[PDB]
This record gives C-alpha cells, sequence and structure tokens, in this order.
C-alpha cells in the first residue's frame, strides 16, 4: 500500500512535473525499498515523456541501488 | 498594482522563510 | 534542568558546526 | 485681512477676562462664556504653528496668557479636569515654542500647582518625567517648583512626619486644597500598605502615626478600612497574611507544566 | 570536628540531635556537570571567532 | 554596529581582586583590640 | 607607498564586495544572511576612516572618475548614478551615493562639508523616496536603505544639532517606520525605533515612548547590536519613570550584549547609569564593574559617591556631591541629584534589615543617624512598601523583626525557579534547531 | 515638536465645528502621536457613533488612520467603512494603499465564502465595501495598464466586471485566450470553472 | 486476532498509574548523573581538539544524547505519574 | 502577467505547506 499510494502521486502532480522531484527526493532514498520502487515509478509517470533533468538526477544512483 | 505586487511581496517573503524551515526539516529527516 | 541545559549545549554546538561547514562550502565555492 | 481687528477684538475680551479674574470673588460662569468665545476665536489663530508665515509673538503670548488665565480659573472652580485638560493644551505652547516666547510670570506657579497635582492623585511617575523637562535651574532657584518637589523628596526619604506639619512653606491656596487632598490620600496610601508593613497597630497610637487632629476621623476611616478593631482596641491585619497556598499543592499547574515539558520535548518543529 | 552531630543553643541553653541527611551525591555530580558545560561553552567561546 | 556615537573618552592596578571594604579607613586592629580591652576593665 | 594603500588592496576588495553582494543580490536573492555585516565591519574599521575626504592618489578624488560610467566632490558623484548606467543592481544604486555620506561627516572638518553632507543626504532621500513608490522588486534594498539611511541621518541631526533642531529626522523616519512595518522588518524597524527614542531623548523628552510600550512591538530580530542600543534606551525610560526594579534587570541584561572591548564609550554610558539605578534600590554595585581598565578613570567619581553611599552619612556625600556636578552634565546624568540626595537613607536600612532579625526602633536610627524614631518608624515602613525589605513592623514593643527563615527546598519555590530555567533551556534548543540549514 | 496630544480635548468639548477643526489638526500629527492619541480610546472613537455630529466620516477616517498606523486593520477597514465618499475615493499616499490592500482582501475573502453557498445560502455584505471595490475596479478599468482587473474579478468572483474587462479594448485577443489560459491551468475550482468557461464562450 | 494476542504484553491500567519505585528512582538518576558527568568529562577534551587534524560515532555526543534523552523522560514520566496520583486519588 | 505570478506564489505556498505536513509525518513514523 505504501509503494502503491506513493505511486499515486504521478497521477495527481503529471499537471506540472517540476514539483514531483521535490516532493519524491526525500521517499527517494528510504530505509523501506518498496517505498524506493514506487517513488522511482511516481518519478516515472509524474514526468510522462518529458525530459526534466532532475528526475534522472534522482534516477541516476537509484538505479545502482543494492535492491534488484 | 498594489495588491499584486505587496502580495507576491509578502508571499515571497514567506514562501522564503518556508523553504528555509523545509531545508532544516529534509535535513533532520534526512539523518 | 540538569538534561535540559546540556540538551541546549549540544543544540549550539550542532549550530555552529554547521555554520562554520556551511560557511566554508560558500567561501570555497567563490 | 481681517485677523488685526480678529485679535484686537479677541484681546479685548481676553482684558475683559482679565479683570474679572481680578475680582476676589469672581463669577466664574462669565469667565466660562468668554473661554467660550476664546474657543470661536483661538480658531483663526492656532494650537499647532501651521502658518506659513513666521507669526508675531503676540498671536502666540496672548493666547499663552488665556490658557494661563484658564489655568488659574481651572484652580478657581476647583474642578481637576479643567485644570488637566487646560494644562495638556497649555503644555504645548510652554515647550513647543520655547525658544521664541519669554518667561511669564505665571508660569513658576502654574507648574508647581501641576506637578503636586500629579502629587495629588498619585502620578508619581509622570511627575518625575515633567522633572527632566525643566531644567536644573528652576528647580534649584525659585520656590513654586522647588517647594513641591521639596515635598515629593520628604515623601522618598519618608519625613511623613515633615509632611503632615510643614504646610506653613505652601504658597498659595490652590497648593492648600491639593494638600488638603494629599493628606488623606497619603493615610489612605500608609492603611492599604500598613497591611504588608504591621500584623497590629494600637488605635490610639494609630491615631499618632496618621498625625490626626482629629481621633473621630479615625472611626470613620476604620469603617472606610473595614478594619476589624480588637477587644483591647487594636487594628490587626495579619489574618489577610495567613499561611498562604503553601498546604494546597497546586498539583494541577505542575501537570501543566509536565505536559508542557513533554510537548516542547517530543514534538517535531 | 564533626566527630558528633548536634548544634547548641546558648539563648535556650540545649543542645539538639538532628538526623543528618546523606548529603545527596546527585547535587554533587550536577554541580560538577554544570561547572564542565561552562568550560564546554567558553570551548564554544573559543570556536565561532571563526564564525 | 560598532558604537561610535558614545564617549569613549599605573594609577592603581594591583592585580589581586579587591573589595569596597579595602578601601574602609580605621585605626589598626591592634590599636582598636587594645582600646577595647582597657576601657572595660580588664 | 603609502598613498597607493588603497590601490593594492582597497579598490580592488571594494570592487569584489560589490561584486559579491550584487550576486546575491541577483542570484540567491536572498541577500540578507550573507557577509553584509561582516564585511560592514570593515566600514567602521577602515572606510569611514579612509573615504573622509578627497585624498589624491586615486584614494577619494579619484574614485568617482574612473567610476564615472558604468553601462557595463558633487560633480565627480553625479555621474556615477548618472550616465546611463545599468539600474538593476540596487545595492549599486544605494551604495553609490551613500559611499561619501558616512566618511563625509567622519572627516568632521565641518566647513562646506556640512552642506555636502546636508544636500548628498538629500540626493539620497530622493532616491530612497523614488524607490519606495514603485514598490521595488524583491532584492533587499530596503535593507541596504534601512541602516546606513540610519547612520547618515543620525550625522544630519548631528548637523541640526549645530542648527535647527533635528525634528524633520524624526517625522520622516516615523513616516518610514510604519513603511517598514508594513512589509516586513529589515532589521530596519529596530533601528528605527532606536533612532525615535534617541531623537525623544536628546530632548530628555521621554514620555511620547508611548511608542516603547506595547503599544508597538520590539521586533525580535535586532542582531543583538541594536538590541543593545533599544534596552539600554528602554532602561533610561523606565528609570526616571520610578520603576527602578525592571529598568535595572533589562539593562543589565543589555550591558552583556555589547562587544568585548570596542564599546567603551557605549559601555560606560551603561555602566554610568546601571550603577545608579542599582544605588536607587539600595543595593551596592559590583566592584568588577569599577575595574574594566579604560573606566577606572570615567567612573571613578560615582565610584567615589558608591564610598559616601555605604554609610548613613548623607552630608559626606553631599560634602563632594557639588565637587563633580559640570562631569555629570557633560556625561548627561546629573539629574542624579533629584534622586539620590533624599534615598541614600534607603541603602543603610537595607544593611540593617540584612544584620538584624530583630532590633528595635530606636536602635535603626541611631547607627544610621537619624533624628528621632518617629521617623525610623516611617522609613522602615516606607521600606516595606517599597517592598525592598521583606521585615515586619510592631510598634507595640519596638519590634522590626525580619520575617521567618523558612527551608524554602521543601516549598515550590525551587520547583518555580527550575521552571524558569527549563523553560529557558528549552527555548534556547527550540531557536536553535529553528536555524541549522539554508543551503 | 508639538509633543502633547491633550487637544483631543476639542473634540470631547460639544462644539462640532470645534471638533472638525481639532480632527483636522490630528490628520496633520497622526503619523507622529499615534499612540498617544490611539490612547484617548472612546474619547475620538464614539464620535462616529455621535449621530448628532456633523461629519462622522472625518472622526471615521481619523480613527482609520488610528488602526492603521496601530495594526489593527481588520479595525481601519471597519472605521473606514462608514466614512463614505471621504471614505477612499481620493488616492492620496500609502496608508491609502494599505487600507485598500485590506479591504478589497477582505471583499474577496467574504465573496469567495458566499460563493461556495451563494443559492439563497449568501451572507449579507456591507455595500460600502462594495462601492470602495467597484471603484477600485473603475480605476485600475484605464488607469495604465488595465489588463490586471481581469485576475482580481475571477478571484472576486466578480462575473461581470470580469466580462467587462476583455470586452473592452484589451489591446489583443491574446488577452481573451489569457483569460482561457488563467481559468484552465491555475484557477483548479470546478464549481467556478464551469461559469468561468460559461462566460468565455459567450466571449468567444 | 490482532489485539488478542496484544492483550499478552498489553500494559494494564495499574501498571500505567504506578509510580514505580522513589528509592530505586534516586538511585537511577544518581547513576545517570554521574555517567553523564564522566561522558562530559571527556566531551570537553572532544570540544578542544576542534583543530581539525587528519578530518576523521564512539563516545561522547550522541552517547551524551541517549543519557539526556532517558533520563529527561524517567524523571519527566515520574514527576507526572507523582502528581497525577496526588491530585487524582484523593 | 503579475496575477499569473502571484497565483504560482501561492500555489507554491500550498504545495510547501503539504511538504512540511508530510515530513512531520515521516518524522514521526520514522522516529517510531
Amino acid at each position: 500500500v505504501r509503494r502503491a499510494a506513493v505511486e499515486s502521486l504521478g497521477f495527481i502532480l503529471f499537471r506540472t512535473p517540476e514539483q514531483c522531484p521535490s516532493v519524491v527526493s526525500l521517499l527517494s532514498e528510504s530505509y523501506n525499498p518498496h517505498v524506493r520502487y514506487g517513488a522511482a515509478m511516481a518519478l516515472g509517470i509524474c514526468c510522462a515523456g518529458t525530459g526534466n533533468k532532475e528526475a534522472i538526477n534522482l534516477l541516476e544512483p537509484m538505479t545502482n541501488d543494492p535492491v534488484n | 498594482r498594489q495588491y499584486y505586487l505587496s502580495k507576491i511581496e509578502e508571499l515571497q517573503l514567506i514562501v522564503n522563510d518556508k523553504s528555509q524551515n523545509l531545508r532544516r526539516l529534509q535535513a533532520q529527516r534526512n539523518e | 534542568y540538569l538534561a535540559s541545559l546540556i540538551r541546549s549545549v549540544v543544540a549550539l554546538h550542532n549550530l555552529i558546526n554547521n555554520k562554520i561547514a556551511n560557511r566554508d562550502a560558500e567561501k570555497k565555492e567563490g | 485681512a481681517t485677523s488685526g481687528a480678529v485679535l484686537q477684538a479677541a484681546t479685548g475680551m481676553y482684558e475683559q477676562l482679565k479683570g474679572e479674574w481680578n475680582r476676589k470673588s469672581p463669577n466664574l460662569s462669565k469667565c466660562g462664556e468668554e473661554l467660550g468665545r476664546l474657543k470661536l476665536v483661538l480658531l483663526e489663530l492656532n494650537f499647532l504653528p501651521t502658518t506659513g508665515t513666521k507669526l508675531t509673538k503676540q498671536q502666540l503670548i496672548l493666547a499663552r496668557d488665556i490658557l494661563e488665565i484658564g489655568a488659574q480659573w481651572s484652580i478657581l472652580r476647583k474642578d481637576i479636569p479643567s485644570f488637566e485638560r487646560y494644562m495638556a493644551q497649555l503644555k504645548c505652547y510652554y515647550f513647543d515654542y520655547k525658544e521664541q516666547l519669554p518667561e511669564s510670570a505665571y508660569m513658576h506657579q502654574l507648574l508647581g500647582l501641576n506637578l503636586l497635582f500629579l502629587l495629588s492623585q498619585n502620578r508619581v511617575a509622570e511627575f518625575h518625567t515633567e522633572l527632566e523637562r525643566l531644567p536644573a535651574k528652576d528647580i534649584q532657584t525659585n520656590v513654586y517648583i522647588k517647594h513641591p518637589v521639596s515635598l515629593e523628596q520628604y515623601l522618598m526619604e519618608g519625613s511623613y512626619n515633615k509632611v503632615f506639619l510643614a504646610k506653613g512653606n505652601i504658597p498659595a491656596e490652590s497648593y492648600t486644597f491639593f494638600i488638603d487632598i494629599l493628606l488623606d490620600t497619603i493615610r489612605d496610601e500608609i492603611a492599604g500598605c500598613i497591611e504588608k508593613a504591621y500584623e497590629k497597630i494600637l488605635f490610639t497610637e494609630a491615631t499618632r502615626i496618621l498625625f490626626f487632629n482629629t481621633p473621630k476621623k479615625m472611626t470613620d476611616y476604620a469603617k472606610k478600612r473595614g478594619w476589624v478593631l480588637g477587644p483591647n482596641n487594636y487594628y490587626s491585619f495579619a489574618s489577610q497574611q495567613q499561611k498562604p497556598e503553601d498546604t494546597t499543592i497546586p498539583s494541577t499547574e505542575l501537570a501543566k507544566q509536565v505536559i508542557e515539558y513533554a510537548r516542547q520535548l517530543e514534538m517535531i518543529v | 570536628d564533626k566527630k558528633f552531630h548536634g548544634i547548641l543553643d546558648q539563648g535556650e541553653g540545649v543542645l539538639i540531635i538532628f538526623d543528618e541527611p546523606p548529603v545527596d551525591k546527585t547535587y554533587e555530580a550536577a554541580l560538577e556537570t554544570i561547572q564542565n558545560m561552562s568550560k564546554v561553552v567558553d570551548s564554544l567561546y573559543n570556536k565561532a571567532k571563526k564564525l | 554596529d560598532e558604537f561610535e556615537e558614545f564617549p569613549a573618552e599605573d594609577e592603581d592596578a594591583h592585580v589581586w581582586e579587591d573589595n569596597w571594604d579595602d578601601d574602609n579607613v580605621e585605626d589598626d586592629f591592634s590599636n582598636q583590640l587594645r582600646a577595647e580591652l582597657e576601657k572595660h576593665g580588664y | 607607498p603609502p598613498p597607493p594603500a588603497p590601490q593594492d588592496v582597497e579598490m580592488k576588495e571594494e570592487a569584489a564586495t560589490g561584486g559579491g553582494s550584487t550576486g546575491e543580490a541577483d542570484g540567491k536573492t536572498a541577500a540578507a544572511a550573507a557577509e553584509h555585516s561582516q564585511r560592514e565591519l570593515d566600514t567602521v574599521t577602515l572606510e569611514d576612516i579612509k573615504e573622509h575626504v578627497k585624498q589624491l592618489e586615486k584614494a577619494v578624488s579619484g574614485k568617482e572618475p574612473r567610476f564615472v560610467l558604468r553601462a557595463l566632490l558633487l560633480p565627480f558623484l553625479e555621474e556615477p548614478m548618472d550616465t546611463e548606467a545599468d539600474l538593476q543592481f540596487r545595492p549599486r544604486t544605494g551604495k553609490a551615493a551613500s559611499t561619501p555620506l558616512l566618511p563625509e561627516v567622519e572627516a568632521y572638518l565641518q566647513l562646506l562639508v556640512v552642506i555636502f553632507m546636508m544636500n548628498s543626504k538629500r540626493y539620497k532621500e530622493a532616491q530612497k523616496i523614488s524607490d519606495d513608490l514603485m514598490q521595488k522588486i524583491s532584492t533587499q534594498n530596503r535593507r541596504a536603505l534601512d541602516l546606513v539611511a540610519a547612520k547618515c541621518y543620525y550625522y544630519h541631526a548631528r548637523v541640526y544639532e549645530f542648527l535647527d533642531k533635528l525634528d524633520v529626522v524624526r517625522s520622516f523616519l516615523h513616516a518610514r517606520l510604519r513603511t517598514a512595518t508594513l512589509r516586513h522588518d529589515a532589521d530596519g524597524q529596530a533601528t528605527l525605533l532606536n533612532l525615535l527614542l534617541r531623537n525623544y531623548l536628546h530632548y530628555s523628552l521621554y514620555d511620547q515612548a508611548e511608542k516603547l510600550v506595547s503599544k508597538s512591538v520590539f521586533p525580535e530580530q535586532a542582531n543583538n547590536n541594536e538590541w543593545a542600543r533599544y534596552l539600554y534606551y528602554t532602561g533610561r525610560i523606565k528609570a526616571i519613570q520610578l520603576e527602578y526594579s525592571e529598568a535595572r534587570r533589562t539593562m543589565t541584561n543589555a550591558l552583556r550584549k555589547a562587544p568585548q572591548h570596542t564599546a567603551v564609550g557605549f559601555k560606560q554610558t551603561v555602566h554610568k547609569l546601571l550603577i545608579v539605578v542599582e544605588l536607587l534600590l539600595g543595593e551596592i554595585p559590583d566592584r568588577l564593574q569599577f575595574r574594566q581598565p579604560s573606566l577606572k578613570r570615567s567612573l571613578m567619581p560615582y565610584f567615589l559617591l558608591t564610598q559616601a553611599v555605604r554609610t548613613g552619612n548623607l552630608a559626606k556625600f553631599n560634602q563632594v556631591l557639588d565637587q563633580f556636578g559640570e562631569k555629570f552634565q557633560a556625561d548627561g546624568t546629573y539629574t542624579l541629584i533629584i534622586r539620590l540626595r533624599h534615598n541614600v537613607i534607603k541603602t543603610g536600612v537595607r544593611m540593617i534589615s540584612l544584620s538584624y532579625s530583630r532590633i528595635s526602633l530606636a536602635d535603626i536610627a541611631q547607627k544610621l543617624q537619624l533624628d528621632s524614631p518617629e521617623d525610623a518608624e516611617f522609613i522602615v515602613a516606607k521600606a516595606i512598601r517599597d517592598g525592598v525589605i521583606e521585615a515586619s513592623i510592631n510598634h507595640e514593643k519596638g519590634y522590626v523583626q525580619s520575617k521567618e527563615m523558612i527551608d524554602i527546598y521543601s516549598t515550590r519555590e525551587p520547583q518555580l525557579a527550575f521552571h524558569q530555567r527549563i523553560s529557558f533551556c528549552l527555548d534556547i534548543h527550540n531557536m536553535s534547531v529553528k536555524a541549522m540549514r539554508f543551503p | 515638536i508639538t509633543s502633547a496630544a491633550g487637544i483631543i480635548s476639542l473634540l470631547d468639548e460639544d462644539e462640532p465645528q470645534l471638533k472638525e477643526f481639532a480632527l483636522h489638526k490630528l490628520n496633520a500629527v497622526v503619523n507622529d502621536f499615534w499612540a498617544e492619541i490611539s490612547e484617548s480610546v472612546d474619547k475620538i472613537e464614539v464620535l462616529y457613533e455621535d449621530e448628532g455630529f456633523r461629519s462622522r466620516q472625518f472622526a471615521a477616517l481619523v480613527a482609520s488612520k488610528v488602526f492603521y498606523h496601530l495594526g489593527a486593520f481588520e479595525e481601519s477597514l471597519n472605521y473606514a467603512l462608514g466614512a463614505g465618499d471621504l471614505f477612499n475615493v481620493n488616492d492620496n499616499s500609502e496608508y491609502v494603499e494599505t487600507i485598500i490592500a485590506k479591504c478589497i482582501d477582505h471583499y474577496t475573502k467574504q465573496c469567495v465564502e458566499n460563493a461556495d453557498l451563494p443559492e439563497g445560502e449568501k451572507k449579507p455584505i456591507d455595500q460600502r465595501l462594495e462601492g470602495i471595490v467597484n471603484k477600485m475596479f473603475q480605476r485600475c478599468l484605464d488607469d495604465h495598464k488595465y489588463k490586471q482587473a481581469i485576475g482580481i474579478a475571477l478571484e472576486t468572483r466578480r462575473l461581470d466586471v470580469f466580462e467587462k474587462t476583455i470586452l473592452e479594448s484589451n489591446d489583443v485577443p491574446g488577452m481573451l485566450a489569457y483569460s482561457l489560459k488563467l481559468c484552465m491551468s491555475l484557477m483548479q475550482n470546478k464549481q467556478f470553472r464551469n461559469k468561468v468557461l460559461r462566460v468565455l464562450v459567450k466571449i468567444y | 486476532e490482532q489485539k488478542m494476542l496484544l492483550n499478552l504484553h498489553k500494559k494494564s491500567w495499574m501498571e500505567g498509574l504506578t509510580l514505580q519505585d522513589y528509592s530505586e528512582h534516586c538511585k537511577h538518576n544518581e547513576s545517570v548523573v554521574k555517567e553523564m558527568l564522566e561522558l562530559a568529562k571527556n566531551y570537553n577534551k572532544a570540544v578542544e581538539e576542534e583543530d581539525k587534524m587528519t578530518p576523521e560515532k564512539q563516545d561522547p555526543k550522541r552517547h551524551l544524547e541517549e543519557h539526556v534523552d532517558v533520563l529527561m523522560t524517567s524523571n519527566i514520566v515520574q514527576c507526572l505519574a507523582a502528581m497525577l496520583d496526588t491530585v487524582v486519588f484523593k | 502577467d503579475l496575477y499569473s505570478r502571484y497565483k504560482k506564489l501561492q500555489q507554491e505556498l500550498e504545495f510547501l505547506e503539504v511538504q512540511e505536513e508530510y515530513i512531520k509525518d515521516e518524522q514521526k513514523n520514522l522516529k517510531k
């Protein structure tokens, strides 16, 4: 439920993608790995296919995370 | 014009202070 | 009292070090 | 402009006021009606300078004297609010235009009456603040200011014994009436803080300490104060001091304080 | 000489025996702690000159 | 921030801490004790 | 080499300061927590004692001609604010006019240069009033204005002490005070209240500091430097207002806010009134407040006065009271005549109250040279009314008795004292946590 | 200096012309002596309640300046609100700017609260506040740059003046598109989104 | 099953209003304040080596933190329980 | 145009309020 709740941010913040990094930048690195996956998916959905740059800046370390 | 700029000034002060507070809160949460 | 006073002291010690560190970063950036 | 004739007419009615106040039994209602006409004529004159042209000082000076009359008129009615309201406007004339206007011979007597009136209503802090306005030379020199400050100094140095019987030095009858107020005011405050000071006081000794040349007035005083005269004819005041609130553990206040501590600890901000 | 716990009063011509509470080391530890916190406060005063 | 708006404006500079009671003047305590002791007749 | 000294360092470090401030003004537009105070200490240490007169070797006379145009000594001054230079650098627009203002007075040569200050101040006035109406955008020019305006119009208040009185300083600044208030405090509110109180006190006028009392509150962000000034001023208000206790409290709070040893004049002024307000409560001041070096030969008379006051001998006090009156007036506290010559007894009955648990109404009079016990009863009663003494009086047997020495630790009192410190420590922690991070 | 405010007694005295002259005197010294003259409290504040007093709007203006100086801005608006004509119609100084900055803010708060439940459930609004707000509209509709009032009108839920704003010259249809941009992108309240869309199609 | 199992560790109301033991609480405060003193002794050294040779979580800082936390919470809860018992129980 | 900036500032204030409320909740949960 945590994972899906965080993922749900993209469907409600895509109207203004630039806020999504500003909020997810802390759910993006949390002890809970499900929150981490949800944060990744929400960031990807919220920015849609627009190159927000900062979203990729957040995903760059995240694609090297220990959890598969 | 008075309303617009006086408002944006006061809300700018508020959002700046709130951004500093959010910065410190984010730091504490990060630790 | 003793516990609260020590808490205030350690809080100030973190505050001063944080100010010193961020000011060092700002001075180095220029 | 007609302002010259306005000033001439105003000076005429002000001279009529001077003559009527010269009477040793003046009818204050006629003088009050003339003050009402001064109310109208002063509209063409001004309280604040407000003038784009440097006015001849006469326009100011007569107004000065007029309010000074209103001062001495007020103390003739023995109406303290009138004195207050006239002095409140005459202060601006005295101080804002100080560099321009000369000294009126009435200003020392009036200022002393004002200060010792401030004593009469226990306006002690304001009284001291006004002493900074008036320079050291006049409090050193002139009796009209020195004597009221002398009585106030007597009060600080506790010389009430001198205060109650040194009345021969006071300059004028207005002082006599103001201090016929201060004697009972001093008695009332002494009685009020005796609750702090004493636990028991003999009636006949109290009559000495308050310098009552009329013992009856103390019973009327005591009935005013509600003092429980003891069976041996003693006023007692320790009944209000008691042994207060020590046995009753305040409790709930401590609980609120500890709740506040726990809050300010566990809350996030 | 503290060899005996008691206190005299000549005005009543009496001596009194009391219970000698056990000093309560908590407060001495408190005093040493607050004095050492004063020392570390002086240490931070040595710092913060670097601002 | 500094206060230039005010009158900034070995006479006796002994290092040791002192109090008001040290500037007081009186005869020697030897003299005081002597006088007290004679006058009450011992 | 000494005349070229500003060229080696000052000309380039001031340029770096201006560039850094403008960059903070342009990027990271919150240019209020930056080097402004840390850098502007250089002003008093170096700059106002350097820019004062039209020095040659490009030190002063060469500033404006080299700085004539910035499109990417009054006639030389007209051009830096003119010549189609870019005007978005509001700190630059302020500084280009305000640079001589404080040093020009700091020259103090007073000859035809008072006119220079008198007109260069109205140049800044025109700039500021033009800036105010357009509702300047967000670049902290209110901060840059308020302090330099305070200092320059303080200097113009000095000039209006030389000539027609300084009322205009108040009337304008008060109007700006609300102007500062309705937007936000750029630390300008504190200095504006400070100057408003100063203008009142230079006239020894006081009471219309109805502003100072809670009709309008003092801001909490006064940099510990406006704090000291405002606290000294309010202490002086409350002192003559016959409430000496809280005045002494707040001004003892004030005194520790001064620097280590650079505020010698302000320290002298604060001690000068602290010692007297302390003796007004009958408390002898601390000895350390007479051992600071530069403060000895300035606080020496009141030291002797204190040597006179720790006795019942008010005649000894009077014998030397007139010896130093003129230096009391030069130091602006001679009104001590009205507030010490009669309360000297208060300290004596204080010491007695300390020494004696019980005493006779006759005895209290004898050892402070009072005439009759009929006077001493009124004196001790008055001491009780003021609350300075916690004794009790019983004429029925000639008794003046200290109240019971109850053990306080078995009561609520230690908890109350510890609660005050708990609140203080938790407040310290809260304000500390409020201010860690800004990057 | 004129460091005393006892001239307030001239308003205590029952001569209404003397009261008005005194008020004109305070108005020159309000922002040097506000605290002292406010300490007179009822002695000046009851002059508005004095319906027998001739120029109640003058006392209202003085008291509103009093409260603006004191920081009780809501009380300043309320004490001004009974003035009329001498109300606000003249743009004079920063005090006028502040009182308008608070009064139409209060008006827009009231209009937002009313527009959510206006189906006969609306709350009464003082027509003097409406008057000053529409006077502000009339000023900004032609002052220098009238392409600002559209945002206020939609913020204050005043559809009539909002329709008027773009019905005026508006200098380009780009403004008729900017209104749509603001309605669709920044005003997210559907219940008024639909109304603004109806007005937009009516314009188109 | 949830909060059916939880009744096993569920604190009872008498356990909530239990006032611990005053002698034992005094012993606890006695030990913890002494440990606080011994921690602050080396905390002083740690702050006096602020010079930043070879820029390096053991010992003084966080240990002092946990000590103040536990001491303060224990004292606060004991005082609050004592007070509540004093005022509510008669 | 200034109106658009004012609305953007107001929405920024709202979003920061949301930010700090979420941060409070996360601080509490992370402490537990």
